[PDB]
């Protein structure tokens, strides 16, 4: 159907209801439930866990099935959610990206298939070894790969280890606006450990002075950003409501690739936003139709179209950006 | 078996951890503590899409030398 549906606000749950939209038009996690494919990946027989991954399809389906103007009840796929994870037990304000963080570990925990290299092939063996402990559908959509370099000053030896990565938590680079482009380059940029952080080299045998720096080994289909709006002033958290101009269309990331490989553009389907303080905040989430690529705004129980000029505020908080296909032969 | 992991803090710069792989995450957190004041309460350790939980060891989620975990508060 058009999966305009809304979900009941059932006590300070709006971070729930932001995410459950965003991966409820999260186009192949959506038909990965539809077409009940997750079925098949189940686990069976003795110490198997089932109820977060059905309930969540089912909340899924009853979104795609429904007509326009209904509000649905996730309260059965919050009981299985706060099962596993005892942080969302009772009726408090989350922080979304937390939620995701355990939201999609548990659904892909329940559908998981469970030196001498240069730096390309060391990163293709490093992700093997990662795909023999994590393997699933979900992960197929989400997960990247970062490459850390850390050159010594002294000896020049260039230490790389890849680390996996669901999302990527980018600092805000404050200052009116500030671009996603910026926030990207300084989440990228060469980190010079001197002081007290200086690192082992194990070369020299001693803490040297290190340049550390960023770059992506593998790119993910969907790419979720999450933006750090947050400074700590005496003990106490401070949201920081910087305007982050980030684009709709043709968020092009090859300048931040291992290799200088092309097939790195994406195009934004999906945000979730934070307005307000701190605490006391409320969160709503603006998605991009995969069928009919009409954006709307999902607030709780209601649903009302948008226009995608609406779409770029300083409340956004995560970023879902689904990667683009390279580019067409004539 | 002491090794250098790295915390990537909220302004983007990385600070450098001395740990051992037996070391739990409130430990982690309370040298955190110690050089950015965030209170390990509000502290949240996100590595390879999981964040870390107090009871378990940097073994338990397979974190090898020189790699980042990212701090990150909450918005509520
Ligand atoms: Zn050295």
């Amino acid at each position: 159907a058009q999966g305009l549906a809304g979900l009941r606000n059932l006590g300070n749950t709006c971070f729930m209801n932001s995410i459950l939209q965003c991966l409820s038009n999260t186009r192949e996690l959506r038909d990965y439930c539809l077409q009940r494919l997750y079925m098949r990946d189940l686990h069976h027989g003795s110490n198997a866990h089932t109820a977060l991954v059905e309930e969540f399809a089912k909340l899924i389906q009853t979104i795609w099935t429904s007509s326009p103007n209904d509000v649905v009840s996730p309260s059965e796929f919050k009981t299985q959610i706060q099962r596993y994870a005892p942080r969302f037990v009772g009726y408090n304000q989350q922080d979304a990206q937390e939620f995701l963080r355990f939201l999609l570990d548990g659904l892909h925990n329940e559908v998981n298939r469970v030196d001498h290299l240069p730096d390309d092939e060391k990163g293709r063996q490093m992700w093997r070894k990662y795909l023999e402990r994590e393997d699933s559908r979900i992960g197929d959509l989400f997960v990247g790969q970062l490459k850390s370099s850390l050159t010594c000053t002294d000896c020049g030896y260039c230490s790389t280890v890849f680390d996996p990565f669901w999302d990527l938590s980018l600092p805000i680079a404050k200052y009116p606006e500030v671009t996603l482009m910026d926030c990207m380059r300084l989440f990228t940029k060469e980190d010079v450990l001197d002081g007290d952080e200086k690192p082992t080299c194990c070369r020299c045998r001693g803490r040297k002075r290190c340049i550390k720096k960023f770059s992506i080994q593998r790119f993910p289909k969907i790419l979720v950003l999450h933006l750090k709006r947050f400074s700590e002033s005496r003990i106490r958290t401070s949201k920081l409501t910087t305007f982050v101009n980030f684009p709709l269309r043709d968020l092009d990331l090859r300048e931040f690739a291992s290799e200088n490989t092309n097939h790195a553009v994406y195009n934004l389907y999906a945000v979730s936003n934070h307005s307000g303080t701190t605490m006391g905040g409320h969160y709503t989430a603006y998605c991009r139709s995969p069928g009919t690529g009409e954006w709307h705004t999902f607030n709780d129980s209601s649903v009302t179209p948008m226009s995608s000029s609406q779409v770029r505020t300083s409340d956004a908080y995560l970023l879902f950006y689904e990667l683009a296909s390279p580019p067409s032969r004539m | 078996s002491t090794m250098c992991i790295f915390v990537c803090t909220l302004t983007g710069r990385c600070i450098t951890l001395e740990v051992e792989p037996s070391d739990t995450i409130e430990n982690v957190k309370a040298k955190i503590q110690d050089k950015e004041g965030i209170p390990p309460d509000q502290q949240r350790l996100i590595f390879a899409g999981k964040q870390l939980e107090d009871g378990r060891t940097l073994s338990d989620y397979n974190i090898q030398k020189e790699s980042t975990l990212h701090l990150v508060l909450r918005l509520r």
